[PDB]
């Protein structure tokens, strides 16, 4: 289906679809192959996840309903059509999508054909509504009554199966085929008119039975057990899991890249608690003022390198011409996603990636470049008064960059030279 | 605004003590700490008028609750401060007294396991109980002697990490103050600068006075509006299993989640045992494939 | 291939046509 | 008499927590939770109503996932008029998620539910996983029927193919359907389609999911990973981001090609590795090493001690409430039987005791 890395890559017509619904994607895929031509095979080979998402969630779609159920009939009444309602009736009766397609596009209009059929006797029909001759309905939709009568023939047709005989009433009632007794109650046997015609509750009752089976056939879709089916699993063994546990030997390396003496430590200890119980005094612990000085020096010396630490604590604000922003943050933005995709390609480590590594790298030295100069244009448009600053914002992901280049070079004279 | 639940864990050892005064010569410097300490509390029950203070000293076998007095008289200080100061201080000094008679008492057997952890997490459970109590500040204080050997801190990590994420949850900065030959102590130093602490370590025990003073003295009434002095930084990073090495960029177990800055011997976890891949660590052998 | 460069100019087409939008 | 019956309710609790296991659990999660926001939700039949609560327990759900388990990534799909709607992509960010789940705040809750749409695209956002991330997906549920396109047994098949499990949250009572799904994902396990039976309850069961879980033997995975530790740098100057682009004053440095980021634990998005934090790893490290239960010596016996050993406190006097941890010999009260064996993750008397 459509869930392959070659399906989502040539699927063109969503991944134009989601650009139309990004606007970044416009100015990021613009630049990327509009502007540098990069292979958007290798564009669309990151979003992979986001295309695969942007799929899967145009792709679902909603499970049956008695939308006839949920039609009220609501003096006057107003037509409030909603079109994936409509749908909905389409796919649910195609009797009715079939009566629409033949006479709305020859003959009238849609809400008026809609007026016709909310007026029709066939919707009361399809609907849980007991026909009647008192009504008249709309004869322009009626006609198709003994169209949709013999749709519900060949439905029934289709719907009929063979049954287990587990639970085959009717090889129950055909236990002995020659019960001879009495007639059952007019009670409880299915009840008819006084011409002995039937009212049609049990052809109601069969309409409904017949949605439920259109119902369940519907999901039974293209998208012996008798054993399983009576075991008794009260009377089982309890299920237990197979957990593994987990145990954890303790031997750790010690940390890597003059000892005392207890009759020493034992004599200090004497006269340390000699000097205890001699005296303490609070009043002696005041300083110098002049080692003193040195620790206000050093404490004053720490608030100040610190505080300058906290001296730099959207983005920042910043005094730059918002179009050179613009544009350095699309170099910026662009360079690192050629950065992205040269990292792809030299971690995957193949033969096969090696021309797109040469080429990302030539497209690498081309950025660099153009980094150049740009900063040769804030050169000559500042006098350097803050290209300064537009070459140390630059700065980080041109030293990856070209960090990037040196290891590319270093790979390159370790196999090759 | 409030009273600040005042935390404070002194770690006493004659192992490192001893060896920091015979590395230098200031005998008494753990009583100029203790009369320094004795000066801040002091300070701050001056500071505010109910920021109460737990006192906690961890010896070399264990604990000890100093203050207050345990739930089941001679007077070394004066007579002419403040009542409530030398409550407290007549208090601390006759705990030390005690806790100081019984470490001489039971001195000649052999503990090797630092027991800062364990104090932390004990006065984290105080400091629980007091805020659960009746709004109060939480901070907590540890004063260590680092002259002392480094042995292992590898079996201290772990349970110090999790008093970071229960400080972390409890909103109290850890403020550590160290006093020895070694510069850096990088779980002490990450550990404040996680919790928002305050690491310092310096040698001479003269002016530690005004040093935790003027340094030691931001609470929660006023934290944002002063700039933290701290000036090391801390990579978070650890050393290794079987190589003992930190590790920039490495390899983990999917179960043990140990660092392994190599493969290890076998192809299996040293830290629980698990084999692995031979495909995947392959994969990870792999050079990248250069044109030529 | 020659096939795939009109679906590729047919997205050049659509790229110039989403600008002026 | 009450002090009887909570003993009993004590006693009958800890019948269950008596059995405590080391077992192997997943730690590289992989966590969805769909939202299904329709008719039955909009019942006020709990105050205020269930759309309310679910959001509101959903925030704390998100907020206490990441703090325990910031090594996941989360996505949510809200369920809405016969349609499951993508919301949330998995991410490591919680906050884009929670600003998300604030949009969902405002907008109304309808229609009907369609478990095999969710569960189908739920499956689909699923799919680019790697091998170690563990799939398991959270559905809460209010109705008592599905409307579905199609079948759900093949979709059952499909996921317990891709070893992908699931645990239903359901509100009314039990969906047998749901108990089926429950079943077969979770290798005939019960004790995954929970129902609750108030507020309380769904807080305790939201609490309860938040934990990790255990995996099985023959689900064996058992590999290595790579990883980076980066640097933090604090510059003067403020620099573009790699991620979002734009100017930043600090950020960390990528260890291996040496680009910027702006928040972690995050994977890089130049040399694509994932960066954590010894921290990071080290969280989970309770769930790694557990802490074996503390029992109450009986009032007859002598005591040891009358006061708390860790607190400090004296021991209140018919029963006895000192619980004991036996890998330590001491006593404890039940306040610090609680912060230990919940907010704390070591035992200070075995921190004192040497080995
Ligand atoms: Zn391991
Ligand atoms: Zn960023
Ligand atoms: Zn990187
Ligand atoms: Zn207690
Ligand atoms: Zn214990």
């Amino acid at each position: 289906d459509s869930l392959s890395k070659e399906k989502l890559l040539t699927n063109l017509k969503l991944q134009q679809s989601l650009l139309k619904g990004n606007k970044v994607l416009m100015k990021v895929f613009q630049e990327t192959v509009i502007n540098a031509g990069l292979p958007p095979s290798e564009f669309w080979s990151t979003r992979i996840p986001l295309l695969r998402a942007f799929a899967l969630s145009t792709s679902q779609k909603v499970g049956p309903y008695n939308v006839l159920s949920t039609i009220k009939p609501v003096n006057k009444v107003n037509v409030n059509l909603s079109r994936e309602k409509i749908l909905n009736i389409f796919e649910n009766y195609p009797i009715v999508k079939k009566a629409y397609t033949d006479n709305v596009p020859k003959n009238f209009k849609e809400p008026e054909f809609w007026a016709r059929f909310f007026s029709s006797k066939l919707f009361r029909k399809l609907r849980g509504e007991k026909i009647m001759q008192n009504d008249r309905g709309d004869v322009i939709i009626d006609r198709y009554l003994t169209l949709d009568q013999e749709f519900d023939r060949k439905d029934d047709d289709m719907l009929l199966h063979p049954v287990k005989k587990i639970i085959d009433l009717d090889g129950n009632i055909q236990d002995d085929p020659v019960v001879r007794g009495n007639r059952p109650d007019f009670t409880m046997q299915p009840g008819v008119d006084i011409n002995g015609n039937s009212d049609g509750t049990v052809d109601i009752l069969k309409g409904m039975n017949r949605l439920s089976e259109k119902m369940i056939m519907a999901l039974k879709n293209e998208y012996n057990d008798e054993r399983n089916e009576l075991k008794i699993d009260d009377l089982n063994e309890s299920y237990k899991t197979n957990y593994a546990i987990i145990h954890l030997k303790r031997n750790a390396h010690e940390k890597t890249t003059l000892k005392v003496s207890n009759q020493q430590m034992l004599q200090q200890l004497s006269l340390v608690m000699d000097n205890l119980i001699n005296k303490l005094d609070l009043n002696q612990v005041v300083p110098n003022n002049e080692v003193s000085n040195k620790i206000n020096k050093r404490v004053i010396t720490a608030i100040k390198i610190n505080a300058k630490q906290a001296k730099h604590n959207l983005e920042v604000k910043s005094t730059l011409p918002i179009d050179l922003l613009e544009s350095c943050r699309m170099l910026h933005t662009t360079c690192c996603e050629f950065l992205k995709h040269f990292y792809i390609h030299f971690q995957s480590g193949e033969q096969k990636q090696a021309s797109t590594v040469k080429k990302l790298y030539n497209h690498l030295k081309d950025c660099i470049e153009k980094l150049n100069e740009l900063f040769q244009d804030v050169l000559n448009g500042d006098g350097e008064s803050m290209s300064n600053t537009c070459t140390a914002y630059l700065k980080p992901v041109l030293n990856s960059i070209t960090l990037a280049t040196h290891k590319y070079d270093e790979y390159f004279n370790e196999y090759n030279n | 605004e409030s009273p600040s639940l005042l935390t404070v864990i002194i770690e006493i050892a004659p192992k490192l003590w001893t060896t920091f005064d015979e590395e230098g010569n200031e005998k008494g410097s753990i009583i100029k700490v203790l009369e320094a300490l004795i000066v801040f509390l002091n300070a701050h029950l001056a500071f505010n008028s109910a920021n109460k203070v737990a006192v906690i000293a961890a010896y070399s076998q264990g604990i000890k609750y100093l203050y207050p007095e345990s739930t089941s008289d001679l007077k070394i200080i004066n007579s002419d401060m403040y009542r409530r100061f030398r409550n407290v201080d007549e208090t601390l000094v006759e705990e030390i007294y005690k806790l100081f008679e019984l470490e001489k008492k039971q001195i000649e057997q052999n503990s090797q396991r630092s027991t800062l952890a364990g104090a932390m997490s004990a006065g984290l459970t105080y400091v629980n109980r007091i805020s659960k109590e009746s709004s109060l500040k939480s901070r907590l204080l540890v004063l260590t002697c680092g002259s002392g050997s480094s042995k292992d801190e590898i079996f201290q990590y772990i349970p110090i990490m999790n008093c970071i994420f229960s400080a972390t949850k409890m909103k109290c900065p850890i403020d550590v103050v160290k006093i020895g030959g070694s510069k850096e102590s990088t779980f002490l130093q990450q550990t404040t600068d996680a919790t928002n602490g305050v690491y310092l370590h310096v040698e001479s025990t003269e002016g530690l006075i005004q040093y935790l003073a003027t340094a030691m003295f931001i609470d929660p009434s006023l934290r944002p509006i002063i700039v933290k002095p701290n000036h090391g930084s801390v990579d978070f990073r650890t050393s290794c299993y079987l190589t003992g090495r930190v590790v920039a960029v490495g390899f983990i177990c999917s179960v043990c989640l140990c660092v392994l800055s190599i493969i290890p011997p076998g192809n299996k976890c040293p830290a629980c045992d698990s084999q692995f891949d031979e495909h995947v660590i392959a994969k990870l052998k792999r050079k990248p494939v250069v044109p030529r | 291939e020659e096939r795939e460069n009109e679906k590729t100019l047919n997205d050049y087409y659509a790229a110039l046509a989403k600008k002026q939008a | 008499a009450s002090l009887v019956a909570s003993i009993v309710e004590a006693r009958k609790k800890r019948t269950a927590k008596k059995n405590i296991t080391p077992y192997q659990r997943g730690i590289i999660r992989s966590l969805i939770l769909t939202l299904d926001c329709s008719e039955a939700m909009l019942e006020k039949d709990l105050r205020p109503n269930r759309h309310a609560m679910i959001i509101q327990y959903a925030i704390d759900f998100v907020h206490e996932f990441f703090d325990q388990n910031p090594i996941s990534q989360m996505g949510i799909i809200i369920m809405r008029n016969g349609l499951a709607q993508l919301v949330s992509q998995v991410s490591g960010n919680p906050q884009d998620h929670i600003d998300a789940l604030k949009s969902i705040r405002k907008q109304e809750p309808k229609g009907n539910p369609s478990l095999q749409n969710a569960l189908e695209m739920a499956r689909g956002l699923l799919l680019p996983v790697p091998a170690h991330c563990t799939r398991e997906v959270l559905i809460v549920f209010g109705s008592l029927s599905t409307t579905d396109p199609g079948d759900i047994h093949q979709t059952i098949d499909s996921l317990v193919s891709e070893k992908i499990r699931v645990k239903v949250l359901g509100l009314s009572a039990q969906v047998a359907i749901c108990k089926e799904l429950c079943k077969a994902t979770n290798y005939g396990d019960e004790s995954f389609y929970k129902i609750l039976l108030d507020e309380t309850h769904l807080k305790e069961l939201f609490n309860e999911a938040v934990t990790p879980l255990p995996v099985n033997k023959i689900n064996k995975g058992f590999t290595l990973v790579k990883m980076g530790f980066p640097t933090r740098i604090f510059e003067d100057t403020p620099t573009f981001c790699s991620c979002h682009s734009k100017l930043v004053y600090g950020g960390y440095f990528c260890p291996n090609c040496h680009s910027k980021v702006c928040s972690l634990p995050t994977v890089c998005p130049c040399c694509d590795l994932m960066l954590i934090l010894s921290t990071h790893l080290a969280r989970s490290y309770h769930h790694l090493m557990p802490l074996k239960t503390f029992a109450e010596v009986p009032t007859t016996e002598k005591f040891r001690s009358e006061d708390c050993f860790s607190c400090q406190s004296r021991f209140p006097i018919l029963t006895s409430s000192r619980y004991r941890c036996e890998d330590c010999k001491q006593e404890f009260c039940v306040d610090c039987d609680v912060f230990i064996h919940e907010i704390l993750h070591n035992c200070p008397g075995c921190e004192s005791k040497p080995v």
